[PDB]
């Protein structure tokens, strides 16, 4: 028609015909998302051994260097670089790249770049459709999650090589180091997120479970139950008074919602609420605000020391933190 | 100097430009995209009015 | 076994093994006292400082 | 034995609940207090 | 100048004590302000006069 | 690695003008309501 | 699974919340819901295509 | 040898999720 | 106050009721401009009651007093206090005023007229109104400008500021010549925020912070009467949301951004921070301890240079990857420090081996001794050691209390910023209740 | 601390900094008054 | 850069530009050995920096002649030791010597070879002392341990800390002493006044053992060096 | 038990008083809050 170059492009990108919608964050979140995938694959079969800590004793990752599925990382970028950007280019040599510690750094910067914007493209359909935008809201909280173990923590240590590989394996030394120098099991925030995840699975295996048991009998008993519902139908197809009525009985009639969009707001608001602080712990405990210590806490007169728990989970502690980056430690603290 | 390389991580130039080839690359890729916007401007409305936005 | 014969060789599951010898060794002395067990500060394994 | 439990409760509550294999009839909102 | 100081600030708390209490009754009250229009410059003014008052004699103490 | 910088700013700054000059071709009448 | 759990309370309780009917004209839409109505209160065909 | 067992069940994971977006079997209103 | 039956909004939602209120929001807000200033003198004044002016500032947990000290109010050389009067004052000054503020809250909250619309004209908005929009927003510019320029005239005029690489320790120091290079001033901020270079955070002398406030305070005063005599252009129409959530979203995205540079500023910058207040930072803190335990070889004698560590390395000091002399162990990490209690010993190839064991002063060591004790790794019940670390001392430093505590704050605004910017931009377009039940979009598009 | 012509005022600065916490709650008091209308 | 050059910069006009690196060039000094003096001159910032690092590798093909074949240097710039001095005595025909005691004279580089594999070694001259004519102070120096004494393995093993577990070649043998090696020098260019003179340098040490688990290898290092007379 | 710890919690007493007070004088007499 008379429509311009541009306006024959902006209605292809904000179009809602296509099979996986693009719009304006995906036009750069695909780039990057594509760019950070595509460099995963081949670090974790071809990585040549990577000096984590600058010692210069190479960490294997690869599949091709005698790894399995779950020893197998992407071991982050080392020690001796910190926080320097160290792209491609600044290496000499690429296997110069590689030795350092090079695709840890373009995987995170591509993958943060990439999930912030999923989040952007959640909203953008949903303005496309006519629906209400809060989806968006609701991937925050792996997205606060996520800019935590690969970016938050790296900043209040200083280095990359302290932030989580990407591996199976990697990830339980992560766990375990981070415990040793922090004690997370004893912050109210991962206190929190544990209770966002109990709490998460028991009101999804609860609401779960009365929808199925109150389905109204629509098919045979050979038929499969979950023909009773075709797509796009108008009529409900379970009994709610039932439901809450049971529920009422099971515990105390005030202890139930009778409004359906008071309890799908519940299912939302429970973990959404919880994986925020368990994000917002360990973002925390990237600027060393540790938790709680109750070491030597309980004591009698005559100037004893009476153990507790917190003693004995001292011990495991102080196990871990006497062992971890085994060659790296000149110097009797772990202020690094 | 066993190998030649880019020095430049600590630098702290602006953009990350060095060579000022770089600096015409963020330019000049900028100003064709603008041109396209430009041109096509005549197919997104003409708000040239009081008050004529998404308003509530 | 291929740990064994190359100190070369690591990734950051024989870092965790590692780790599991310093939960053990060090923890076990108090947590099973029914074991009667003591320990010199040199049969525990540690890194350096 | 205890993937057995499993199985001991599924045919457990399927002779007691058989009548309502096929979910629920329609009106059932006689039990409203 | 110690006690006269300290016998003027233990009288601003009484006075704002007063006007943190009495004042949004003033307002929340029906024709409250029209009423008592007068009465609340009055404990304005005077906790006005009293932060002058300990105000000046700091120099002096 | 001159090479590849010069065409890494290229393929940047040509998806973040995308954007950019994206969202401001009015967007927000690109909606499904109506009015 | 109790990570895979927890996604699914965090998206069904959402995609409900979002796909919602207008059936009332407060904003407080939790209040337009009568319990024993017949036709439900969100668009599974609206969600299915997000 | 298993270097490569192991890359067959990961690219045939990511099979199934190619087949699984675009020829998945189209949901049919009413 | 309202009911829900008029308005569609609950109690817990309450506060929306008064959007198209102009009158009943001016007293909310500037009920709540009391409650910041009431903040600031309750809780000065309570950390002046109990501040001893003979142990460090930063040892009694202390955070807003610094504040007051960088601007060099009874402070003398090397970050000691001369008279804590000034200290009394801010909080005095800000606590009395509060209720100046706080009877204003009240009065236009209940009894002043809820739109001030017809009856005082200049005060009276419609939040579709753009070009009462624009004024609004650069009248408080020029207020926002003249506030940068307090800072400049008591840099240069009154008395100045602390001066923490003043020679020999840092001192006030009235700053005559402030740098106003725009090439030099709009480098910070056009450079990367990665290691090394460090987007605003690097800024490393008083020449430059005060520099910068010149062109903050004559660009927000240049801008402010832009946006009086203008009104926004026909792409700024085309480009943004014009109703009364949307100007808040917009200013929650802003002040997200402003929590996590103040989360990094405190963490790192040591010059707008000065260590002698705030405490070391980690990288200092880091950085004292191979120092300190170079001097404690220096007294048994042991070469420093060939002192070989375990992996081969260097004990104590070693080489950058770009070539440089530093220290070594895993404090290799933050070999991009600078301090005035260390750039006295560095010459062009980092620091020189011939300075250091010869030209150290006793006030650098003691300093650097400080600063081993005292690193900002602690607890939440305010151990303060690492996590295998006993109930022995009480400390927890503020720089590790400023960056949790505005990474949080600096956080939720960003989920403020996607609330309200998803919901402004929702309810502009007419579905912000839900779908319509009758005609609806997704019944008409094709499928798949 | 504070001067000697105010140090007798002491244990009342040292509640001053709670204040605001009872502001948010005073919100929750004033619409259990009104009963939540 | 001269020396002058490099003095005049601040610390932050250096950082990050790898000037840090390198040894001062010089442009003014005699080509042609004019001055020959005698007697003890303080050899002060002896500082070299390597130019091609080849190793004397066993070939990967069958036939028995020895190469030395170039190499990929995967550390960033931990390269160039600094800050040595010491004294440097000069006679009257020619013979001199040099002796050097301090300063960074040893600095740690891997690097690798085609074939995938990787050689590590830590760069050293310490302790050398060569006499002779001025285009020759071929002599010898020693080589330390690569690893320290303490270091651990994957497995908590070595000699000074660390359990034990045929195999006994991997933990019964972590040694700790210091093998020997071979350096060349010649001076170059001499500078009467200033008293700094340049020149090149060949140097040859042993690579790395594993604490005795392979034989090690031999590289060859060309480069330039620098020192300064007051 | 101090007269300073004392004093400090008489303090406390009065200002968590004069809370609700506001709201009791107001629910009471005028009716209009
Ligand atoms: C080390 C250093 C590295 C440096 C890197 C460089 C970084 C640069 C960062 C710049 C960031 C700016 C980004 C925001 C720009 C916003 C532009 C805009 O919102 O734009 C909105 C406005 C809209 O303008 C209006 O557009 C209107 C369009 O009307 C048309 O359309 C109307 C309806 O749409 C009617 O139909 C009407 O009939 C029809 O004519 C009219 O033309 C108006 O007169 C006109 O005022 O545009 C304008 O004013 C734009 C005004 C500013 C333009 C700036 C251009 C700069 C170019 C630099 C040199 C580039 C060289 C390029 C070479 C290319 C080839 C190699
Ligand atoms: C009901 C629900 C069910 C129950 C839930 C339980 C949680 C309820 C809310 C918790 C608040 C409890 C307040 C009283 C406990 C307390 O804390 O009491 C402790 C203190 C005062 O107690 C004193 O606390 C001191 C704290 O040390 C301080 O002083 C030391 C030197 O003495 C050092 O200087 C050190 O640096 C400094 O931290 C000492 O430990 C004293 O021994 C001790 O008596 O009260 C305070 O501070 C009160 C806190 C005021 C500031 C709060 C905001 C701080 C924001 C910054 C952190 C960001 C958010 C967290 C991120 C992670
Ligand atoms: C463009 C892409 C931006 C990506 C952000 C990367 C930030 C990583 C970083 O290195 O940030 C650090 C920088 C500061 O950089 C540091 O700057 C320092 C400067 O200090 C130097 O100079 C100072 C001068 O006083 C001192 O003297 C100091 O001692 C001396 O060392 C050093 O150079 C450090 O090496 C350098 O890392 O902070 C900043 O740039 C602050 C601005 C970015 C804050 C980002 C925080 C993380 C937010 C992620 C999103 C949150 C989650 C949202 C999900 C929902
Ligand atoms: C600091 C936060 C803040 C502020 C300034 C306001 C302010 C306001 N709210 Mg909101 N609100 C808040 C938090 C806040 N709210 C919170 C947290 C909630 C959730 C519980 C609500 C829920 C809410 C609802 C549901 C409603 C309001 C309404 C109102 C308005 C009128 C209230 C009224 O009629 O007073 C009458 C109240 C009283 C008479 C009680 C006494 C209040 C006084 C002022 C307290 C005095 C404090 C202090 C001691 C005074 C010091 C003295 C001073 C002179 C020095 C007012 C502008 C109403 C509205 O929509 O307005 C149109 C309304 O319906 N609010
Ligand atoms: C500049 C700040 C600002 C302003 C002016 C507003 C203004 C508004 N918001 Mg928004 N909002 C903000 C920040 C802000 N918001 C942030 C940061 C979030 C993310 C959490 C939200 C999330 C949000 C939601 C989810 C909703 C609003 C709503 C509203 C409206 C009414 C608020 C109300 O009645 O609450 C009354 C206040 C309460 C009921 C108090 C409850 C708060 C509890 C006590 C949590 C606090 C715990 C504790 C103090 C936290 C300590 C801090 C720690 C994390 C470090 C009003 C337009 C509502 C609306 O209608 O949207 C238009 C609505 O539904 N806001
Ligand atoms: C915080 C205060 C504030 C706020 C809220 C606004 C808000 C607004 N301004 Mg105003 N403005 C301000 C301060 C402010 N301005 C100041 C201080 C100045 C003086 C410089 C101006 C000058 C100004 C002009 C001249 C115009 C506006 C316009 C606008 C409107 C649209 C802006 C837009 O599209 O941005 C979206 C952002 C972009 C399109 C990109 C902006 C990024 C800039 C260019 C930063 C890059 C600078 C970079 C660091 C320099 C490189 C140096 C290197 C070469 C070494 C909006 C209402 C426009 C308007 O509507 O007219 C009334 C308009 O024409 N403003
Ligand atoms: C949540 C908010 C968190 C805080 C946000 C604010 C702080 C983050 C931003 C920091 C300042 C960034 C300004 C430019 C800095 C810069 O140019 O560094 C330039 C940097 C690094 O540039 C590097 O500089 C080094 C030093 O010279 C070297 O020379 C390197 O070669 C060079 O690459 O480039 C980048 O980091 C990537 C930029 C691409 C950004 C993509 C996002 C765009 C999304 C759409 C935006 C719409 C508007
Ligand atoms: C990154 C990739 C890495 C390598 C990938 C390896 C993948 C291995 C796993 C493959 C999983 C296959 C599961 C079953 C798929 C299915 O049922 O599709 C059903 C569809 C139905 O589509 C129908 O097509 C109809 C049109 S028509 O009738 O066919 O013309 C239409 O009416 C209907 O709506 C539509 O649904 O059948 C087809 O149309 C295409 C044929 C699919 C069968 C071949 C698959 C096997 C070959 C894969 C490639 C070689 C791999 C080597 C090993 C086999
Ligand atoms: C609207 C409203 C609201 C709010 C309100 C407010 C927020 C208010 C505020 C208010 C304010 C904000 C107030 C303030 C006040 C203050 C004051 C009143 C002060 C006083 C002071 C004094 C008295 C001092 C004293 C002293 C001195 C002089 C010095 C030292 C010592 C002493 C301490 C003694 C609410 C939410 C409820 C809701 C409803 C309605
Ligand atoms: C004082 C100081 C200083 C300075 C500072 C300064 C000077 C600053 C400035 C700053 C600035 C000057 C900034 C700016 C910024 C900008 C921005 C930040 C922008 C943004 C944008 C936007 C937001 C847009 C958006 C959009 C798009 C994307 C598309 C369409 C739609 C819209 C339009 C919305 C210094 C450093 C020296 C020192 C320190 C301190
Ligand atoms: C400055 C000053 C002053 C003033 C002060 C003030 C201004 C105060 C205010 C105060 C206030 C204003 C307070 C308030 C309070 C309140 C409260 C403390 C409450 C509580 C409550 C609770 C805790 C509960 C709650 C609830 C309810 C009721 C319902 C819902 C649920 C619940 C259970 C949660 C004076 C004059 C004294 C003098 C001195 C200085
Ligand atoms: O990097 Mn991974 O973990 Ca933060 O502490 Mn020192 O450095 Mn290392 O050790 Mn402990
Ligand atoms: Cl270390
Ligand atoms: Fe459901």
């Amino acid at each position: 028609e008379n429509s311009s170059l541009w306006a024959r492009f902006c209605e292809w990108i904000t179009s809602t015909e296509n099979r996986l919608y693009i719009g304006w964050f995906g036009v750069i979140m695909i780039p990057c998302l594509l760019t950070a995938t595509s460099v995963f694959i081949i670090a974790f079969i071809a990585a040549p051994p990577v000096d984590i800590d600058g010692i210069r004793e190479p960490v294997s990752g690869s599949l091709l260097y005698g790894n399995n599925i779950i020893t197998g990382a992407v071991i982050p970028t080392s020690n001796a670089i910190g926080l320097h950007f160290y792209p491609i280019w600044e290496a000499a040599s690429l296997d110069e790249w590689l030795y350092n510690g090079g695709p840890y750094q373009l995987i995170v910067c591509h993958f943060l770049l990439g999930v912030y914007c999923y989040m952007g493209r959640e909203w953008e359909l949903s303005f496309r459709l006519g629906m209400r935008p809060w989806i968006a809201v609701a991937y925050s909280a792996p997205v606060a999650a996520a800019s935590a173990v690969f970016l938050v923590y790296p900043i209040g240590q200083g280095s990359f090589s302290d932030g989580m590989p990407l591996g199976i394996s990697g990830t339980f030394n992560f766990m375990i180091v981070f415990q040793a120098e922090h004690n997370i099991l004893m912050h109210p925030f991962h206190m929190l997120g544990v209770a966002g995840v109990f709490g998460g699975s028991l009101f999804s295996a609860m609401h779960g479970s009365l929808v199925t048991s109150s389905l109204i009998r629509e098919t045979t008993e050979n038929e499969s139950a979950n023909e009773g519902y075709r797509f796009g139908q108008e009529e409900e197809t379970y009994n709610i008074v039932a439901a809450h009525g049971y529920f009422g009985r099971l515990i105390f009639q005030y202890a139930s919602f009778n409004n359906s969009r008071s309890l799908h707001f519940f299912l939302a608001a429970w973990p959404v609420i919880g994986i925020w602080f368990t994000a917002l712990g360990l973002s925390t405990m990237a600027f060393n605000l540790n938790g709680f210590n109750f070491n030597q806490s309980v004591v009698d007169s005559q100037g004893r020391v009476l153990n507790t728990w917190a003693d004995i989970i001292n011990r495991a502690n102080l196990g871990m933190e006497v062992m971890h980056e085994r060659n790296a430690h000149n110097f009797p603290l772990d202020l690094a | 100097l066993v190998d030649e390389r880019m020095n430049g991580d600590g630098t702290g130039r602006p953009f990350g430009v060095n060579d000022p080839v770089l600096g015409w690359v963020l330019l000049g890729v900028f100003g064709t995209m603008w041109a396209i916007w430009f041109i096509g401007q005549k197919d997104l409305g003409d708000f040239e009015d009081a008050d004529d936005g998404l308003k509530l | 076994i291929r740990a064994a014969e190359d100190p070369e060789f690591e990734t950051f599951y024989t870092k965790n093994i590692l780790l599991n010898e310093g939960i053990r060794a060090w923890m076990a002395a108090q947590d099973q006292p029914h074991e009667r067990l003591v320990f010199p500060e040199e049969v525990l394994p540690r890194g350096n400082a | 034995a205890l993937l057995f439990f499993f199985g001991h409760i599924w045919h457990g509550a399927r002779t007691i609940f058989r009548d309502v294999f096929a979910g629920i009839d329609d009106d059932i909102n006689d039990q409203v207090e | 100048m110690t006690s006269i100081l300290q016998v003027a600030l233990l009288a601003l708390i009484f006075v704002s004590f007063a006007l943190v209490v009495g004042v949004p009754v003033v307002f929340a009250t029906p024709n409250g302000w029209t009423d008592n229009k007068g009465a609340v410059f009055s404990g304005l003014s005077l906790w006005l006069l009293l932060v002058f008052v300990v105000g000046i004699l700091n120099s002096f103490v | 690695m001159l090479t590849l910088k010069i065409f890494v700013y290229t393929v940047v700054t040509f998806f973040v003008c995308l954007f950019i000059f994206g969202f401001l071709s009015n967007d927000p009448a690109r909606n499904p309501g109506k009015n | 699974g109790v990570l895979g759990a927890a996604l699914l309370c965090a998206i069904h309780g959402a995609t409900v919340e979002n796909t919602l009917f207008e059936d009332g004209d407060g904003a407080n839409t939790f209040r337009a819901f009568n319990p024993t109505q017949a036709e439900e209160t969100y668009s599974m065909v609206t969600a299915n295509r997000f | 040898m298993e270097a490569l067992v192991y890359t067959f069940l990961l690219v045939g994971t990511l099979g199934i999720i190619f087949f699984s977006i675009f020829f998945r079997d189209p949901p049919r209103m009413i | 106050g309202r009911d829900q039956e008029t308005t569609g909004f609950a109690w817990w939602s309450g506060n929306a009721r008064l959007i198209n209120l102009s009158g009943k929001l001016l007293g909310a807000h500037v009920a709540h401009a009391g409650l910041i200033v009431f903040w600031a003198g309750a809780m000065n004044l309570f950390e002046v009651s109990h501040f001893v002016p003979e142990k460090p500032m930063y040892e009694q947990g202390l955070i807003l007093l610094p504040h007051i000290a960088t601007l060099g109010y009874g402070v003398g050389p090397g970050g000691e206090i001369i008279d804590t009067f000034p200290y009394f004052v801010s909080g005095v000054l800000h606590l009395i005023s509060s209720a100046v503020l706080g009877f204003g809250g009240v009065y236009h909250s209940l009894i002043g007229p809820e739109t001030l619309e017809e009856s005082y004209p200049f005060f009276g908005y419609v939040w579709k109104d753009k070009n009462k929009m624009t004024n609004i927003l650069g009248y408080h510019l020029i207020m926002l400008g003249l506030g940068a320029w307090l800072l400049v005239w008591k840099a240069m005029y009154f008395g100045g500021v602390y001066d923490t690489w003043a020679p020999g320790g840092g001192d006030v120091r009235v700053i005559t010549n402030p740098t106003t290079n725009a090439a030099v001033i709009f480098g910070y901020l056009v450079k990367s925020p990665f290691g090394g270079d460090g987007w605003i955070c690097s800024v490393d002398n008083m020449e430059d912070i005060i520099g910068g406030h010149i062109w903050i305070g004559t660009l927000e005063i240049l801008g402010g009467i832009w946006h009086i005599y203008t009104t926004p252009w026909p792409w700024a129409r085309r480009a943004f949301v014009w109703s009364g959530e949307a100007y808040l979203s917009y200013s929650l995205g802003a002040i997200g951004v402003m929590g996590f540079i103040a989360c990094c500023m405190s963490w790192f910058n040591n010059t707008a921070y000065p260590s002698e207040f705030y405490g070391p930072t980690g990288p200092e803190a880091s950085q004292s301890q191979a120092f300190t335990f170079l001097v404690r070889d220096q007294r048994l004698g042991a070469n420093v240079a060939s002192a070989q560590g375990p992996t081969g390395l260097g004990k104590y000091l070693m080489r950058s990857p770009t070539g440089e002399i530093i220290f070594g162990g895993e404090t290799m990490r933050f070999w991009d420090f600078r301090g005035p209690w260390l750039e006295p010993l560095r010459g062009p190839n980092g620091l020189d081996l011939n300075k250091l064991k010869n030209d150290i002063q006793p006030w650098q060591e003691r300093r650097a001794a400080e600063y081993m004790t005292h690193a900002p790794l602690g607890s939440l019940n305010s151990v303060g050691g690492v996590a295998t670390e006993i109930n022995a001392v009480n400390f927890v430093s503020p720089r590790s209390w400023l960056a949790c505590s505005h990474f949080c704050l600096g956080f939720f605004f960003f989920i403020g910023h996607l609330w309200h910017a998803g919901r402004a931009r929702a309810a502009a377009a007419g579905f912000e209740k839900g779908i319509d039940r009758f005609d609806e979009p997704v019944l008409s598009m094709r499928p798949l | 601390k504070l001067p000697e012509a105010y140090a007798p005022f002491a244990p009342i600065v040292d509640v001053l900094p709670v204040i605001p916490v009872f502001f948010i709650l005073l919100a929750f008091v004033w619409q259990a008054a009104v009963s939540f209308r | 850069l001269t020396f002058d050059e490099i003095q005049g910069l601040t610390y932050l006009q250096v950082k990050g530009s790898g000037i840090a690196n390198t040894c001062p060039v010089l442009e003014s000094g005699t080509t042609n050995l004019k001055e020959l003096k005698a007697g003890s001159y303080k050899l002060e910032n002896f500082c070299i920096e390597p130019t091609s690092f080849t190793v004397k590798e066993e070939s990967q093909f069958k036939g028995g002649e020895t190469e030395f074949v170039k190499t990929k240097l995967m550390t960033r710039l931990t390269y160039t030791l600094d800050a040595m001095s010491g004294s440097f005595k000069v006679g009257s025909d020619g013979s001199a010597e040099l002796k050097e005691d301090d300063g960074i004279d040893y600095a740690a580089t891997t690097v690798q070879l085609p074939g995938g594999e990787r050689v590590a070694f830590l760069f050293t001259i310490k302790q050398f002392d060569g006499k002779g004519t001025l285009d020759g102070i071929k002599g010898d120096f020693l080589v330390p341990s690569y690893r320290g004494s303490s270091f651990l393995d994957p497995k908590g093993r070595g000699g000074s800390t660390g359990y034990d577990n045929e195999e006994l070649l991997k933990e019964n043998v972590k040694i700790t002493k210091a093998l020997k090696g071979s350096a060349v020098f010649s001076v170059a260019k001499v500078d009467p006044v200033t008293g700094e003179i340049a020149g090149v340098f060949e140097s040859i040490q042993p690579s790395d053992t594993d604490l005795g688990a392979k034989p090690p290898k031999d590289i060859k290092v060309t480069g330039l060096w620098y020192a300064q007379l007051k | 038990m101090n007269i300073e710890l004392a004093l400090t919690l008489v303090s406390l007493v009065l200002v968590v008083s004069a809370g609700p007070l506001v709201v009791v004088l107001l629910s009471a007499r005028g009716g209009n809050l």
